[PDB]
């Protein structure tokens, strides 16, 4: 009965520690998933942000008429 | 911070150092009465900004030139040393009899305004090479300050006389006689011809009335562009001498070529990007140089190229290996990895992305041997000789100055031909 008192303590305290690793494992998982949204979401705005510019470029360019004085 | 003096000499490089000036200020934004909108300023009490420079002609009638365009207020009147007749296209003048009456005073002004600065870097001189007041006045002054501030390095930005483009007959005298005198005394001769402006204007960006105005915009973007990534931080800093040591590996072979990009016209704007591989694509071609020296006629000893801007230096860097390993037939092979470059981390007013490029060739003394053809068509005859003659000028000069441009140009001539 003792050498059984004592297997389950060694088998539950085993368990525990694989699935609190296993929790580390996900969380980091998680933390890479976030990670990967700035990357995702800076990028976009610096793309409409360039267009915005250089569309705005475009334009002051193009508005160059003539004189006609 | 590495003061900088500015000579402006002749009426050529008068005009020319105005357009710099008034660009200048453009960049740092101070407005044409010198408040905020040390390189190149010096502090007036008030917080007033005047330029450190020094204008001389001897032709007052300059003086009121420079007073009409906008920033022209900005020079001081301390500094505007002036003569009476001026030198009146002869280099004689300039440089015998009425330019040694004035390099006393101007010399003088110089020194009031370099002892009175501590971290002095280099010169910088602008003035024609024809023109007697420039060539003459400008070349006695570089002799003087040379032998008197001997480490410190000089520029002298020569805006030699191009065949093509005609403007007097004596221009072949007046420019021997600078070129013979300039290869001593200063160590960065970049120069600039007005054919290859002109040439430039015309058929890279379809400028219907191309007047000086705008050639003298070009020449002051190309002389800010060269030491702008010594006034604004960067990412791989460099200065005069950093260009002053990758470029020339010899005393004599000191002989530059210049170029700026990008540009372009309103028709054509809309259809270019903005990236390191279109820069180089267009930096490195004979139509986007300053020059009437054709670069594909010869090789690069060697070339820096400063950006400004912000890019990734993995592209400029990649960028200059792969130029460097496909025109390797327009390279020399004895000196390895023959280019430079250096980032800075300020683009100009209303661009994102720009190069200012100078290259040390073996092509450009294509340039100077037709100047030199010229003379042997007008020294053989002795012609228009008493006008020099009259001022202590005697014949030694010509023929001494023609032996040393036969000899700059075998000295290119023969590096072309020197291989490993
Ligand atoms: N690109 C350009 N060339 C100029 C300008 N002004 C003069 N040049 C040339 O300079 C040459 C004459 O030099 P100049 O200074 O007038 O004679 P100097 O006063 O005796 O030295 C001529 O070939 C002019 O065409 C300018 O503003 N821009």
């Amino acid at each position: 009965t003792q050498t059984l008192e004592l297997n389950r303590m060694r088998g539950m305290l085993e368990d525990d520690f694989n699935r609190k690793k296993a929790s580390i494992r996900q969380a980091v998982k998680e933390e890479n998933q976030q990670l990967d949204k700035q990357k995702r979401d800076l990028e976009k705005q610096s793309n409409n942000e360039k267009l915005n510019y250089e569309r705005t470029e475009i334009d002051m360019v193009k508005t160059r008429g003539q004189k006609r004085p | 911070m590495r003061e900088i003096v500015h000579i402006q000499g002749g009426q050529c490089g008068n005009q020319i150092g105005a357009k710099f000036w008034e660009v200048i200020s453009d960049e740092h934004g101070i407005d044409p009465t010198g408040t905020y909108h040390n390189v190149y300023y010096n502090e007036a009490t008030g917080g007033r900004y005047v330029p450190r420079a020094i204008l001389m002609d001897l032709e007052p009638g300059t003086m009121d030139s420079v007073r009409a365009g906008p920033f022209g207020q900005l020079f001081r009147p301390d500094n505007f040393v002036f003569g009476q007749t001026g030198a009146g296209n002869n280099w004689a003048k300039g440089h015998y009899t009425e330019g040694a009456e004035l390099i006393d005073s101007v010399l003088d002004v110089v020194r009031k305004e370099a002892e009175g600065c501590d971290c002095l870097q280099g010169f910088q001189i602008t003035h024609s090479l024809g023109g007697g007041t420039g060539s003459g006045m400008g070349t006695l002054l570089i002799s003087k300050v040379r032998e008197e501030y001997p480490d410190r390095i000089m520029e002298t930005f020569s805006v030699v006389p191009s065949p093509k483009v005609s403007d007097t007959v004596v221009e072949p005298y007046n420019a021997t006689l600078s070129v013979h005198q300039l290869v001593e005394n200063a160590d960065e001769c970049m120069v600039i011809d007005n054919e290859a402006l002109y040439d430039i204007c015309f058929r890279t960006l379809k400028l219907t009335t191309p007047t000086y105005g705008d050639l003298n915009h070009l020449v002051s973007a190309a002389m800010s562009g060269v030491t702008c990534c010594l006034r604004f931080p960067g990412q791989l800093n460099s200065d005069l001498r950093k260009l002053a040591v990758n470029l020339i590996p010899f005393p004599r072979l000191h002989f530059f070529m210049i170029g700026f990009a990008p540009l372009t016209s309103r028709g054509s704007q809309q259809y270019r990007a903005l990236t390191v591989p279109e820069l180089t694509q267009q930096m490195f071609d004979a139509k986007n140089m300053m020059c009437a020296a054709d670069p594909r006629h010869g090789r690069y000893l060697t070339a820096s190229a400063l950006f400004r801007g912000r890019m990734s230096t993995k592209e400029v860097d990649e960028q200059m290996l792969n130029v460097q390993n496909k025109n390797s037939s327009y390279f020399v092979e004895w000196i390895p990895n023959n280019i430079k470059s250096s980032i800075c981390d300020i683009p100009p007013k209303g661009l994102k992305m720009a190069v200012t490029f100078v290259g040390n060739s073996t092509a450009i003394q294509e340039m100077f041997k037709r100047v030199a053809e010229q003379f042997t068509a007008m020294f053989r005859r002795k012609a228009f000789l008493h006008w020099y003659t009259g001022e202590g000028m005697d014949e030694m000069e010509f023929t001494e100055a023609e032996s040393n441009m036969n000899d700059l140009v075998s000295e290119y001539q023969q590096y072309q031909d020197a291989t490993a």
